């Protein structure tokens, strides 16, 4: 019913930076909160970040709280994540997902409703 | 004294705000004058409320200074200028600033509402 | 993290349950424990949202439940087509948003 | 525009509250009309103050929704209904809700007082 | 009931503040009476605002009790006295207390401003 | 001058729950804050929980903060404590006591004025 | 916890002092250090409340004091009838309410 | 252009206290924030405390937060520091410095503009 | 603390740089990294305030810079008269105000 596609780079050096971006189609982008979830090549997946539908509020997992910036553009229907100081512990496939929050006047979620296929970021 | 700091610099003058705040409120024509004074007081209090400043005399906000409105140094504005000169300089941009303050408070209230929604 | 068995198995047609165990602040206090089905090489798909709900398009074979601080996903009618790595995800609070468990290979 | 959102759904309409808030305040009979408008404004501000909402346009509270007042889904209320239809539905329970809000704020103020008493 | 607690002790009487708060606001001479009632209401609300109490009925402050104003025990004041006897006792020191409250709020607002300045 | 009597059960399994209740007589229950204090069979006594006189505010010791619920009923003149996940470290005699707090308009306490005899809870 | 001697003793009629030592955030900052007398098999009774006060019904043999970060209970006129396990209790603050010391056997 | 002179004692016992005081001249004392910075005899220097220009706000380094009191008198043009529980880790030369903060309406600093010569406190 | 080399040296007239390395919350986020020059037996003097500014009375030999999370002080025209222990000082935030590095002996 919907499409969400990750764009991003590959191998970086430790201490550098990389911006990832996802494009959404098939649903109103501005009506849903968006999150980033990552899975290390040999581990399960974990939550990385959450942005509200308007984009004013952002939340991060502690392991990345001081480096990552999450931003969305509701006119372009895109979600961006700017990562800095990519560490070896940060190597993973990063998925964009629709869900994880609602703006007070909508039914609650606390789940990830739609998923993309994932950008693979290595160090 | 009421307006005693009017000729004083902005920094020193900001320490006596309660004197003017108290003085602002303290035949048919006179009754009209009293009603108008009340309406003006309430318009200023409503405007402060819209900006989220309903209970403060010195209210800090999230609106950045553009620097095009006035590019003076902070020490020049607070230590050398009076409030009358400052108002004369900013009156051309006062409605712009007020519009930005209203929009900023609306965004803040929506953001607090969403943070309160998280359980 | 949440605790899940590293591996679960059963015969086709069998009812298979996958446990997800957390603490009182994760599964107990918050009834927002979802389940995801991840096929190798693919992104996870949402199977269960809330304790007992299914997104449209997901069959009734996937039935969620919660008791105490332990959540469970029951897959009735086991078939080879539904073999995947399953994950649980719980809402932890405002300071910590989501906690995921390890994958269960089925 | 003033009341431009009146026919808009509750969700979208809640984004323009400052337009109406500003417009509410902005012979002997006319003077009486002005005094009455001021009294009505103050009654609404006093009521918000009693509930602990003196400085906000969107004020969150601790009173649970009974669901007997209206059992509609949250998405139905905010995405499909207008504020006029909602008011028509809730007017029968408005005084009950206001009484609960007043009691809740009185309890909150006593609880904050006791927390402040702890040294 | 309005003023029903007037003969009740201060402790029990403090639980009904919203009844009087609501009742305070709820020919040319009558119009003057209504305008005066509004002005008195606003003077009390402005005074609470100056003290940083704009949204509360029970407002805690940072002004210490001198004990010269009244040296009664806390249980004597709240469990044995009524609000009328208390007002009769404190009216000689009411302006002193109000001046201290205004100064304390001005100091608090400057301190919050400086804390907000730290980045 | 006053009476405060503990009621409760005995041995429970780890991971279970048990509700304790105290009845007060001889003083106005609604005028005083109430606390629970526990003493392990071989140790000294320690504070467990505190409830205000009205009952709106509750405080707990960190070791039980996520399991225990303290509640009072000023019409029944009773204090209840609902405990969950009784651990072996939670085995103790639990005493109800009057004191520990005052509702702002009363003279301060920060002491336990009256004590019951104690319910013995084991695991 | 607060530090108390595990055991104190003396002859009948002797003045016996029991020390209670805490940190600057417990005894120093807050002058709310109470003392309790617990007989074996019984609940503790309040002996001292505040630094220097006695509840009505408690004799003047029990005299509290505080110096620096150390509180002390002096029992004058020691008698066998007053032998009990004594505890100190200090108010720690709003985040932590009360801290008790170990019992002193007398 | 300015003068700032430390006054204080020398050797104290552990567990005691000592009040230090600095006098300022050549600048308006009430217009600047003041700080204390200390240097152990064999180590580099570190920040100890900060007081605003008015004196209402005080900040401390965690290692001394529960013992030291910083106070200023704008009529006397003096800064005082009352230290308690001088530990062996607190032995150092204590310098007064002008700077470290500004009262919102002044240009920012976050630096120590003027320094005294230092009082030597030992344990 | 901030990381500085324990010792730096060079010939007279040489451009000598002293590095100050901190974390993202110290040097990176806040551009308030000052430098002080301390002669043995004397209190430190302020050389650099802000990332690039010099107090009046300090010559242009002392040039500050910042890149990423590392601050640097370049002293051109090295002379014996300017040999001193140099320190960096960074603003850490509202919970922690200032962090100083170790001294660099030049
Ligand atoms: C007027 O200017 C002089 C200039 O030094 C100043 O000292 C004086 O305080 C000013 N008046 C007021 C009311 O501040
Ligand atoms: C400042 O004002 C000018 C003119 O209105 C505008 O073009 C510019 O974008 C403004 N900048 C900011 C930061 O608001
Ligand atoms: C009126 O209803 C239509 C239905 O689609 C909607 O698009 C339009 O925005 C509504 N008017 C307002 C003012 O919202
Ligand atoms: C809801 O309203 C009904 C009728 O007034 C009442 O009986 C019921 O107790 C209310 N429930 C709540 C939770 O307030
Ligand atoms: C009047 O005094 C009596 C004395 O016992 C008291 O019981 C009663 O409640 C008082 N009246 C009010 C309105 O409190
Ligand atoms: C109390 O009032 C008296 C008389 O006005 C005054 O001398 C004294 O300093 C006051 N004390 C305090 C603490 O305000």
């Amino acid at each position: 019913e919907v499409q969400l596609v990750e764009t991003g780079g590959g191998l970086v050096q430790p201490g550098g930076s990389l911006k990832l971006s996802c494009r959404a189609s098939g649903y109103t982008f501005s009506s849903f909160a968006m999150s980033w979830v990552r899975q290390a090549p040999g581990k399960g997946l974990e939550w990385v970040s959450l942005i509200n539908d308007r984009g004013g509020l952002t939340f991060y997992v502690d392991s990345v709280k001081g480096r990552f910036t999450i931003s969305r553009d509701n006119s372009k229907n895109t979600l961006s994540l700017q990562m800095h100081s990519l560490r070896d512990g940060d190597t993973a496939v990063y998925y964009c997902a629709t869900g994880g929050m609602s703006s007070a006047l909508q039914s609650s979620k606390y789940y990830f409703d739609f998923w993309g296929q994932g950008a693979l970021v290595t160090v | 004294g009421f307006l005693g700091a009017a000729g004083s610099t902005m920094g020193a003058a900001s320490m006596t705000l309660t004197v003017q705040a108290r003085n602002l409120l303290s035949g048919i024509k006179q009754l009209q004058a009293r009603v108008l004074a009340v309406e003006h007081y309430l318009r200023d209090q409503q405007l402060l409320g819209i900006w989220g400043c309903s209970g403060k005399l010195i209210c800090c906000t999230n609106v950045p200074w553009n620097s095009s409105w006035s590019n003076r140094n902070l020490s020049e504005i607070w230590d050398n200028m009076t409030w009358l000169q400052w108002d004369k300089e900013i009156s051309n941009y006062t409605q712009i600033i007020y519009g930005l303050l209203e929009e900023s408070q609306n965004q803040q209230e929506k953001n607090e509402q969403d943070l309160l929604a998280l359980d | 993290a949440l605790t899940q068995p590293p591996s679960v198995s059963g015969s086709p047609g069998q009812s298979v349950t996958i446990s997800c165990t957390g603490t009182s602040s994760d599964i107990g206090s918050y009834n927002y424990v979802s389940w995801y089905q991840q096929h190798p090489g693919k992104a996870p798909k949402l199977m269960i949202y809330d304790v007992t709900q299914r997104p449209s398009g997901v069959s009734d074979r996937f039935s969620g439940s919660k008791s105490g601080n332990t959540a469970s996903l029951t897959i009735s009618g086991l078939q080879a087509d539904d073999e995947a790595d399953y994950y649980c995800s719980a809402y932890a609070g405002r300071q910590t948003f989501y906690i995921f468990g390890g994958g269960t290979r089925l």
